[PDB]
């Protein structure tokens, strides 16, 4: 689509930076504290 | 923040219609659907192949998440039933995460604007846009050739009877002659109450497959509506609560099998 | 005058959510109460929980099996 | 008209799902909360929650047998 | 129209399942959670609570007979 | 038209049965918990919960005798 | 239509029998589970039930009488 | 379309009827409930306890005088 | 066809009176129960539960007016 | 339909009466009920109320704008 | 028979006014009540009460979408 | 009559909205006021409460499809 | 007496006829040059004169020790302002007079309406009486709160009465409230103040539509058995006249208490 | 004269009202009397 | 039933009425409350 | 309406067993193995 196309992407691009800006921090914090209980238990 | 939201280049319509099946050249015709599902498989091969082919002590990258989200479904399969935690783990765990993904794939841009086809232009004083598409010739309908897997009920259907086929075989593995015991036994009133369980116990999987296809179907239909509606700053939270109903649906899907099960061995 | 056959399937799938819905979010509020006060009856408390959900899921998927055949 | 047996039928659908699903909701909601509450009970409460759950769903079976036979 | 009988009966029934079945909802779990609090008053519990059973199954038959005579 | 007698009564009966069975569980239900709570007060309890009863029942039958009405002549 | 006139009594005695057996089962409900405990106040618990009860009947009562100038013009 | 008014006073008498009435009971039954728990506050309860009677009564009132000025 | 008005403005008091009175019933309820619970924090109940009734009222009476414009004008 | 306008404005503003009336009745039972129990927690208390008031009041909102968008046309 | 369009948009808002309202009310009730007993767990609690609030909310996004939907066509 | 599709839609809509609305806000009060009394609970507390919005939140997207459908098809 | 009562079926030697009685309005009683005098004026008159009576009769001797009437007429008020006191400490004194007054004269008029005689007697302009001659017959002794103007006059005096003294008592903050707040006092605020205007229409809507409704009872039950079928609801009725009355007053306190405040 | 008397409804109402009479004097008698004795009583006590 | 005469001569009697008894019905019995509470 | 073809529907069951059965040989065999490592000799 002509315009629609550019519609989902726009929304698209938006929902990532959000998520980038509020949701990428905690799942990388969950993240590195498994790797680090996980080395802890070596 | 509030002048930014222009309706002056948008969809020209709202676009609704059931599965399209595609071209098809050859025999065995394929459909939207199943095009994107095949890829969504492969790209799921594709994460395994590549939390697999380097695993090692204290996870990290990619094998981490993956072990973290592993073992996080274990975890909530457990406490359920741990009996059967780890026998049916891997049918929850394959259609979890390809429902997560075909969910998330709706999401994509050019799902509904892409078509295969087998300002100015827009209307003034209207909230919607009419911007002809690019196929709008020939009389077509500029047939999406990404569409969500789960948006179609054959997918849905499949898993669906994948499922049921499973919990009926598992609770028939070590139940003895004790399926028949609790369908209408004739014993006072459980007899018809036994005869209710049967119905649902029948009736569950066609309400599993068409809940998880109208959920995505309408997450999808309502995006294409507010993207009608205002092009863009209209849709970021719907887009929001679409990416988070999607994997809850794929976690509750494989969580009402794993409850399914045990209440069918229990 | 036009199709009510419309009118019938919405008022049917209308209701069947309208009933089931509530008796499911009664069902779980006090699965998650009972859950919430004693920890150690989850399983049995669950599995009752589930049946309950099952029969009202099953009158929802009533309404809507005599919706479809009502438009088809 | 033509539609009226279609209305009927999906109405009578609809209502006897509202009822009875509210009804066996509050049901399983009670019973979880009382097992909950006292596990040594819980044969009799099972019973007794069973006995109710079939009354409100023969209610419900009595609303789809209306409706069947209007349609048949 | 030809089939506004059909829509009575089909709204009596209904409604009739609407009714009573919350009432029988609500006097089973009542029942049950006294139950579950004091076993000892089972005996008069139970009855008690039949006797609301069937009051509210009085009132279902009322309806069901009502749409009896209209469908038949 | 002429089913509008018809579509009256049954209409008429089941509004008129929706409310008071709702009103009667809610009657026992309260009623088996106090007498859970108290076994001794049940005299007065029952006493009541009949008084309930016959009221929501007197509400019913006003409903069902209507109908009758509206059905007959 | 020439029929409307008795969907109207149907309908001015079944809706307004609803809310009134509801209200009713509520009050009376409470009341039991009021006298439950400390049944010494059982007189003024009971006149305020009656002063409910009166109040529900009323509501119940408008709509019967509507009902009934609606039959009969 | 003769007989509109009457289903017009009929249909506003009995909503008006349905959600003051629920109201009451409501009112009354936690009067009631909170007169029972602790019988000292009644003489600062009862107050508002008719206030709140008085609020919900004039839903109702306002449905009849609407449904006596359709009628007239 | 031409009494739809009075159907309308019938309509639309019902509607808007069938659920603020429900909503009023359960502010008045839970406001006498936390009133009989703790009787030193009743200005700041009274205070809020009449802030509450009052936006009830307020969603009524926006009820009211509605039918009042469909009946006159 | 001559009507049919009417009529639409009078359901909308009836049923936006219906849901919202009881949501800000259940809000501040449960708002007293809660300041009842704590009462020095009321800053939270309010300002989550009023969160849940304007939530609620979002869609009374938008049922009175589609009646007066019917309206006005 | 023409005007329908406008009572099936005043129908859909009402609804989806009459659903989320109460969903939100109840949620908001429970929410308050929960952090009077607890001061701590209000960053738990908020959460899932806005999750709560948040569908309660996209039910009525679906009707106000629907009605815009036959509000325009 | 001839926009009868509209109504359906909206009607469908509607109660779809209505039934989920209050199960939801029902889910989430009880889950909440659980967690309150029990924050250490919540690992399956949360989990079970999302199951049980799920199926709620089926019944409002059945309708919300059999409104699309019916409009659509 | 036995439940078996044969009498139920009095209705066919004794049939009243249709409900005549539907008049939402005044009826005229004496043809008058200038104002017209209503069915309802004459029974307010009829009411003024037994409440200053009443007075004169239980204040005429002032005894010591009330006894007889005196204590009768003593207890009420004696409620009356110990209720008061309970809503609110230092303005009893301020409204206790129309308050009371408010109290006493719906009470007695909605006590009124039930006596016999009613329904029944009236002056000419089943079949009733004067419909025999040309003459139309309208009724005598028409309830005051009966009339949509008498309660809309009480609820425009409360209404009067309220503001004036949250302003004399607030100064220029009841004037205009808080609405400069724009915090929360600015939506609130507004909604306050249509609850305020639409609080007399409230307040005479209740009493016009419940006598009216009690009015209309009575006649309908007349209407389907004359004879022992009405005894229920005349006692509901005289027990909801005089609620009605206290609501209206306590209700008016009330609403003066919170406005003060 | 220009009286309007309705003969039934007069001796219903006639019927109604001495009963709702003599159901209050068999009932409601006996409490009003006896409050008002009690705060008579209290008040002359109170001397 | 707007009549604004009539209703104008409904509140000009009620304001006459509660004028007349302040000083008939309140003031004696107000007077013997007081002396009452102030003689015990 | 549906869409129901019994072609796609046996080419998606197909294709879903298909998926279990590689899913169940690649990355979960494997994860769990190295799951049950990590916590029978931590």
């Amino acid at each position: 689509n002509p315009t629609l196309f550019i519609a989902q992407l726009i929304n698209f691009l938006l929902l990532i930076f959000i998520l980038r800006a509020l949701l990428y921090r905690p799942v990388m914090n969950l993240l590195n504290e498994r790797t680090r209980r996980i080395e802890e238990s070596v | 923040i509030a002048s930014r939201f222009f309706l002056y280049t948008g969809p020209p319509h709202v676009e609704v219609a059931a599965e399209v099946i595609f071209d098809g050249i050859p025999g065995f015709p394929i459909t939207n659907s199943f095009v994107v599902a095949i890829i969504i498989d492969i790209f799921v091969i594709a994460l395994a192949v590549a939390a697999t082919r380097n695993l090692q002590m204290v996870p990290r990258g990619l094998q981490n998440v993956m072990e973290f989200i592993l073992e996080s479904l274990y975890n909530l399969f457990r406490n359920i039933n741990a009996k059967y935690v780890a026998t049916a783990f891997p049918l929850v765990a394959t259609i979890f995460l390809f429902v997560l993904f075909g969910n998330w794939f709706g999401l994509l841009p050019g799902v509904g604007s892409i078509g295969v086809c087998h300002p100015l232009s827009s209307v003034a004083a209207a909230e919607g846009e009419e911007i002809h598409d690019t196929c709008a010739a020939q009389g077509k309908k500029l047939v999406p050739l990404f569409r969500a897997p789960a948006a179609d009920l054959n997918f849905t259907f499949a898993i669906a009877v994948i499922s049921f086929v499973f919990i009926e075989y598992w609770g028939f593995r070590a139940l003895g002659p004790g399926y028949l015991k609790k369908f209408f036994n004739t014993n006072g009133i459980m007899s018809f109450v036994g005869i209710i369980e049967f119905i649902s116990e029948l009736v569950k999987p066609f309400a599993l497959a068409f809940r998880l296809f109208g959920n995505i179907f309408a997450g999808e239909v309502l995006l294409v509506v507010m993207a009608f509606l205002v092009p863009l700053l209209l849709p970021l939270p719907f887009y929001g609560f679409e990416v988070f109903v999607g994997f809850i649906q794929a976690l509750i899907f494989a969580l009402l099998t794993y409850a399914f099960l045990n209440i069918a061995v229990t | 005058m036009e199709g009510l056959n419309l009118v019938a399937t919405a008022l049917a799938v209308g209701l069947g959510a309208i009933g089931p819905g509530v008796g499911i979010g009664i069902i779980v509020s006090g699965a998650v109460q009972a859950i919430g006060r004693n920890p150690e009856i989850e399983n049995r408390v669950v599995t009752y929980m589930f049946i309950g959900i099952a029969f009202t899921e099953a009158l929802a998927i009533f309404g809507l099996v005599i919706a479809f055949l009502i438009g088809f």
